[PDB]
């Protein structure tokens, strides 16, 4: 009762009584009203000029509550809009946070831990500026422990969250060095067992592998692609959509990086991910199964072989749009990149009418997508003089009624390929 | 035909930040 709903006024003047146990406690009333449920006043706080004191408190070695505190008013300011953020940051936090890592306090520690986190979390520069200042070395000293589930479990996550915004956002991306630093204590962390660890560790490791092939390679190479397509199994969602991520982002990488993923047994989850009951998994799924396809034609022949292809139908028979975009983009890419035999497969698995169906969508894009599968279809045809037993699938299912109004499409591209598709074999 | 993720997504839309209201 003591220090709840203090006005801001009361706060500044207890903030600049110079008596320290004073100050104390008005920065516990600051504290607590940036913790309140609702609309806490971080712009009142911020212009009634209390950043500096509340830094300087942080370097108080003699009184520990008041560095908690201030920690803690620090934290909820800092997570706020970017120019609450920076604000903290102009008052000189950055340094005196890092000083805090090494606090013997171990919910002092925590604090700064979490403060930085939010500072990194605000983009690019400030990330970068927090690894300029030297966060990273004592950040990891603290997770330097001979098995991990010693650690307070709240310590834990807020460490590794902390660390997922340090790998987080791009223009540019982490520096490669930082990257290289935190890659091992990442991969440790990857393999714990608490659920919230194990999410902010693939979210982190989902960043890394945003980005060009030199960023995946980095990451491939310490051999947690076993460890992710483990994790795409899990039973939370949480879990799994990290996983997800990171896996669909390595694809994104050379034809290497993608059979690493394969080899570790990925396909064979992806009966599942393509049924998921979350729209954003199916979707993902689908975009990720879209880039393998755009492999090499001993991949597709693997999408073929753990039976995938059936799922793919379905995706395009049925499901989010958005999804079922992403599933017209790996037949095209299948068709574009497979063998005969393998194009011919496609047909067999009944994929034509649903093909046929999605010529109805006003997406612009996708009508040309969808022709440009059913033009490689028929470039496959014709290599076994089926064309016409082709022609006919397509009239039948009313297919040819949906290309020949397409000529009247007022795109380019499609009115082309539609004429042409007719001309040749209509 | 590989495609990477368009840059106007998000990367996945996990909070930036948090704000502590419980000790």
């Amino acid at each position: 009762q003591g220090t709840v709903n203090w006005s801001v006024e009361d706060i500044v003047k207890g903030i600049n009584s110079n008596n320290l146990e004073s100050q104390l406690q008005a920065t516990q009333a600051a504290r607590k009203l940036l913790s309140r449920e609702k609309q806490p006043p971080i712009d009142n706080i911020i212009r009634a000029g209390l950043i500096p004191k509340f830094v300087s408190f942080l370097g108080k070695t003699d009184c520990s509550p008041i560095q908690f505190e201030s920690a803690w008013a620090l934290t909820n300011i800092a997570s706020g809009t970017s120019e609450q953020t920076k604000a903290v940051v102009d008052g000189g936090a950055i340094p005196a946070f890092i000083s805090l890592l090494a606090s013997p306090h171990a919910h002092i520690s925590e604090q700064a831990v979490w403060a930085l986190g939010n500072i990194a979390g605000d983009g690019s520069a400030f990330r970068d500026l927090v690894i300029k200042h030297g966060a990273i070395d004592p950040l990891l000293a603290l997770l330097a422990v001979p098995d991990l589930s010693t650690l307070a479990c709240g310590y834990l996550r807020n460490l590794t969250w902390t660390l997922s915004n340090l790998c987080r956002n791009k223009n540019p991306a982490p520096p490669l060095d930082a990257v290289e630093q935190i890659l091992p204590t990442l991969v440790r962390l990857l393999h714990h067992n608490d659920p919230e660890v194990l999410a902010d560790s693939c979210w982190a490791i989902s960043y890394l592998t945003d980005g060009p092939n030199e960023r995946i390679e980095m990451v491939v190479k310490k051999g947690v692609v076993p460890q992710l397509v483990k994790l795409l199994g899990a039973t939370e969602l949480p879990i799994v959509t990290p996983a997800l991520r990171a896996i669909g982002n390595i694809v994104t990488g050379t034809d290497e990086q993608t059979q690493k993923v394969i080899d570790a047994g990925a396909l064979a989850v992806f009966p599942s991910l393509l049924t998921n009951p979350k729209t954003n998994i199916q979707k993902e799924a689908t975009w990720t199964m879209s880039n393998i396809t755009a492999g090499r034609q001993d991949q597709i022949q693997q999408v073929v072989n753990h039976g995938l292809v059936p799922f793919l139908v379905g995706v395009l028979s049925k499901a989010d749009f958005k999804t079922q975009k992403e599933a017209a983009w790996a037949i095209t890419n299948y068709t574009s990149g497979g063998t005969v035999e393998q194009i011919v497969y496609l047909v067999h698995c009944g994929i034509i009418e649903p093909l046929m169906n999605l010529l109805s969508a006003k997406d612009t894009k996708i009508i040309q997508v969808i022709l440009d599968a059913i033009s490689n279809i028929f470039q496959a045809a014709e290599k076994l003089g089926e064309t016409e037993k082709l022609s006919i699938m397509i009239e039948e299912c009313g297919g040819l009624d949906k290309i020949e109004a397409l000529q009247r499409h007022e795109n380019e591209s499609v009115y082309k390929a539609s004429l042409n598709l007719i001309e040749k074999y209509f | 035909m590989s495609r990477r993720r368009h840059s106007d997504e998000n990367d996945g839309g996990q909070p930036h930040k948090r704000r502590k209201t419980s000790d």
